[PDB]
RNA sequence: GAUGUUGGCUUAGAAGCAGCCAUCAUUUAAAGAAAGCGUAAUAGCUCACUGGUCGAGUCGGCCUGCGCGGAAGAUGUAAC
RNA sequence: UGUCGGCUCAUCACAUCCUGGGGCUGAAGUAGGUCCCAAGGGUAUGGCUGUUCGCCAUUUAAAGUGGUACGCGAGCUGGG
């Protein structure tokens, strides 16, 4: 889980999500691409 | 059902050949020698395509097939090997007529409607690997 | 994509095609190889066929076209049609052996003479 | 063909200016010829889309004054420095 | 890094950085990239920029570095009390109003001058924008 | 939206009674009852029901949209009824059915046992499978997920209870 | 999601998918000498692209208004 | 407005040293790396140096980082 206060696409498979008020980067492909902003 | 280009009156070595289409269930040997004896009259060294047509009982049939577009143009220029640099570097030349010869071994071999699609399409393998038509 | 320019051209190679044509066969093209597809447009060049998928609503309107207005029912679900050009016949009996050769898809209706033919008496033709 | 519509201006200076830049109008210029100087205000929108194409620059456009057209040619525009906005345009008689 | 081959005087005032900026169009390139926010551009970072940039483009086409770092900077180092003159000379920067230029590009496709003017702005201090050269 | 104005069909002997915002639904393969978001106005027409909105709500068509699926799903379950399947991948894994307690033989020291909630109902088809049926399909999806908690599969044999269908990816061993 | 074809170069192997260079032509409704996973190299898996079903709006920039994250400290809330 | 260090006594923070929960891994397991959550409790004896610090020896689950007039002399010491 990169936590990080820039979150991005990393390919085509990402896709945003704003959860309880967080900003997150989901993928379905690749795990590492798992982000959550902070 | 599997398909490779092995070169005229030969085969069975082991990188090329014999683990490819004999982990398939195919004998090798058969086939090695069928093609040797049906493909001794292909010139020696241009491969020549063979597609492997394997059944649920291993006994196969192959059509072997005419030599490549690459293959024909490599010997119609005269040459061995092609542009590694192709249309910035040309390696050969065929007049029209090596075209529609190398198109009548392909009109058995292609998909046109004419021999001027298949001179075309071995316009399109002759622009290719950089071999200039003239 | 296509423009409506685009669309307004190809109505008018398909109504173009349709004048001039005796006779026209419409199948379904669907769960077929384009290794046989390039065989019956072989099988096509060498019959005198004029083979074509094309876009329904815009069959529509090159059919409008006279006198095929019978097949704009035939054109729900994916549309392939053969105009034998040279000849009628040679679409109709061509692709009853490919459809049963491959036993994929269908063949639906056929026009002659300005009248549809249902699916089992194309054998007409 | 490009036509503007304007008005004429009642007011001048620096206030009126930028009362005119911040109700999203902007103040233009049509001189040259026989004629006095005819000072117009304009629609920062419709302009500014429209100096999007080239042809703005190289052309006899019209402006509707009043009821009543001149026939023009854009002479120099000044743009504010950041901003993609319109301070002004000379407009020259053609 | 770029800096002035010889000067009339080798230190300078503060200075005030106010009002806006000349050279607010692009007369070279097909595109630029203009500065919106007003601030003191290093050498440093004008150089790490342009290479940026450099890097961006493959090499092709051209770019223009319309902003020169003419005015020297002091500091006195640590530990030091104030007074007993000015301090010595650390470095050399440019002062950046809004709406200056700070490079000019052109021979490149559009798309690519975007994306390489946003690796140039991520190393420079101030707000940046892109954008195209104009007739008149 | 797109979703709510595609109206519901409700298929004969389903059951449909609808008191302020509380539904019941009734049918061959049991009841279910759900209040609706109060956004949300339902309406019975023929047999089929239909959603809209609400006035003095900004999100209507959402909430909307939410109360269509959940409906329908009511439906399909007191008609069909639902299904899930899960399989344990790996050795010395078993699945044993005991009324509703389900045994789980997961390689842990103790036995693990899954007790079901009302309205699910579980069978094993083999000694590697699972596969529960019930009306709700929140629930069922829940109860899966639970037995799926126990051991999650995993990233190398794959082994680990997983759903019937669902696509499992590992990767190779570090080298060295 | 096609033929020439495993384009040529190179390699023990490069076959759209190490790397270098070209990137044409055919049957086309459409099919990149291929956008990724994949192989010792293949095979195998989607994508670009097009026909079908569907049925009325959808795409992404520009300019702005107000908000979100970025945001950790010591006695006690303690930054209306 | 008594200056370093030791002593006695602490107390707060959290940017966590251990124990607790977790994501990602170039995570087979064992053992780790990095990030997230968490302040409930725990957090070494000696040799040398006036020492804080450090170095070394041998421990432990670990020998946390800081605030408190670099906590604490109307509590002690006086080596500096
Ligand atoms: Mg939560
Ligand atoms: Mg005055
Ligand atoms: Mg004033
Ligand atoms: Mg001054
Ligand atoms: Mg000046
Ligand atoms: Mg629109
Ligand atoms: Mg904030
Ligand atoms: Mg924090
Ligand atoms: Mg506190
Ligand atoms: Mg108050
Ligand atoms: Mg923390
Ligand atoms: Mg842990
Ligand atoms: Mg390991
Ligand atoms: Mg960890
Ligand atoms: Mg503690
Ligand atoms: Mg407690
Ligand atoms: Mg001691
Ligand atoms: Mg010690
Ligand atoms: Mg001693
Ligand atoms: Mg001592
Ligand atoms: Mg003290
Ligand atoms: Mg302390
Ligand atoms: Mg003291
Ligand atoms: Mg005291
Ligand atoms: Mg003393
Ligand atoms: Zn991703």
């Amino acid at each position: 889980m990169k936590v990080r206060a820039s979150v991005k696409k990393l390919c085509r498979n990402c896709k945003i999500v704003k959860r309880d008020g967080v900003i997150r980067v989901i993928c379905s492909a690749e795990p590492k691409h798992k982000q959550r902003q902070g | 059902y599997v398909k490779l280009q092995v070169a005229a009156g030969m085969a069975n070595p082991s990188p090329p050949v014999g683990p490819a289409l004999g982990q398939q269930g195919v004998n090798i040997m058969e086939f090695c020698k069928a093609f040797n004896a049906k493909t001794d009259s292909i010139e020696k060294g241009l491969p020549i395509p063979v597609v492997i047509t394997v059944y649920a009982d291993r006994s196969f049939t192959f059509v072997t097939k005419t030599p490549p577009a690459a293959v024909l143009l490599k010997k119609a220029a005269g040459i061995k090997s092609g542009s590694g640099k192709p249309n910035k570097d040309k390696v050969g030349k065929i007049s029209r007529a090596q075209l529609q010869e190398i198109a009548q071994t392909k009109a058995a071999d292609m998909t046109g409607a004419d021999i001027e699609a298949m001179t075309r399409s071995i316009e399109g393998t002759a622009r290719s690997m950089g071999l200039v038509v003239e | 994509a296509l423009n409506l320019q685009d669309k307004q051209a190809i109505v008018a190679e398909v109504s173009e095609v349709a004048k001039g044509a005796l006779s026209a066969v419409v199948a379904d093209s669907r769960g077929v190889t384009v290794d046989k597809m390039t065989e019956l447009r072989k099988a096509g060049r060498e019959a005198g066929v004029y083979m074509r998928v094309v876009r329904n609503t815009l069959l529509r309107r090159a059919v409008e076209g006279t006198p095929f207005e019978c097949l704009k029912d035939a054109f729900v679900g994916p549309t392939l049609i053969a105009y034998v050009t040279e000849h009628p016949g040679a679409a109709a009996r061509l692709f009853k052996e490919f459809a049963k050769a491959n036993a994929k898809f269908e063949v639906k209706a056929a026009a002659f003479e300005g009248e549809l033919i249902p699916a089992s008496q194309i054998d007409r033709l | 063909m490009f036509t503007i519509n304007a008005e004429v201006r009642k007011e001048q200076g620096k206030g009126a200016s930028r009362r005119l830049r911040a109700a999203n109008k902007f103040p233009a210029i049509i001189y040259g010829g026989k004629e006095a100087p005819l000072a117009i205000e304009l629609d920062h929108d419709k302009v500014m889309n429209m100096q999007a194409k080239a042809e703005f620059y190289s052309e006899v456009l019209t402006i509707v004054v009043d009821g009543k057209e001149i026939k023009v040619k854009a002479q120099d525009v000044q743009r504010h420095p950041y901003k993609p906005k319109l301070q002004h345009i000379d407009f020259v008689r053609a | 890094m770029l800096q002035p081959k010889r000067t009339k005087f080798r230190k300078m005032h503060k200075g005030r950085n106010r009002g806006l900026a000349q050279g607010t169009d692009v007369s070279f390139g097909s595109f630029g990239l203009k500065a919106v926010g007003r601030g003191r551009l290093t050498a440093r970072q004008i150089e790490a920029a342009r290479r940026a940039m450099t890097r961006a483009v493959k090499r092709q086409g051209k770019i223009w570095i319309r902003v020169f770092p003419d005015k020297p900077i002091t500091e006195k180092p640590l530990a030091v009390r104030m007074g007993k003159g000015k301090g010595n000379v650390e470095y050399w920067v440019a002062l950046i109003q809004p709406g200056k230029v700070l490079y000019e590009m052109d021979g490149v496709p559009e798309e690519l001058a975007r994306e390489a003017f946003k690796l140039a702005a991520a190393k420079l201090p101030i707000k940046t924008t892109f954008v195209t050269k104009t007739v008149m | 939206s797109r979703v709510a104005k595609a109206p519901v069909v409700v298929p004969a002997g389903v059951d449909v009674k609808i008191n302020g915002q509380v539904i019941t639904i009734k049918g061959k393969n049991g009841e279910l009852t759900r209040t609706l978001n109060d956004a949300v106005e339902v309406k019975h027409a023929d047999n089929t029901l239909t959603f809209g909105p609400r006035d003095g709500y900004a999100d209507g068509w959402a909430q909307a949209g939410t109360a269509r699926a959940l409906l329908n799903s009511m439906v399909i379950g007191v008609t069909e009824g639902f299904t899930k399947k899960l399989q344990l991948v790996g050795v010395g894994y078993r699945a044993a059915v005991k009324g509703n307690v389900i045994n789980l033989s997961l390689g842990f020291s103790h036995p693990v046992d899954h007790q079901l909630p009302a309205g699910i109902t579980a069978e094993c088809p083999t000694q590697t499978e699972i596969v529960l049926k019930g009306a709700d399909k929140q629930v069922i999806g829940q109860v899966a997920a639970d037995l799926r908690a126990y051991r999650r599969p995993e990233p190398y044999k794959g082994k680990g209870v997983r759903y019937a269908d669902e696509v499992v990816r590992t990767k190779e061993a570090k080298k060295k």
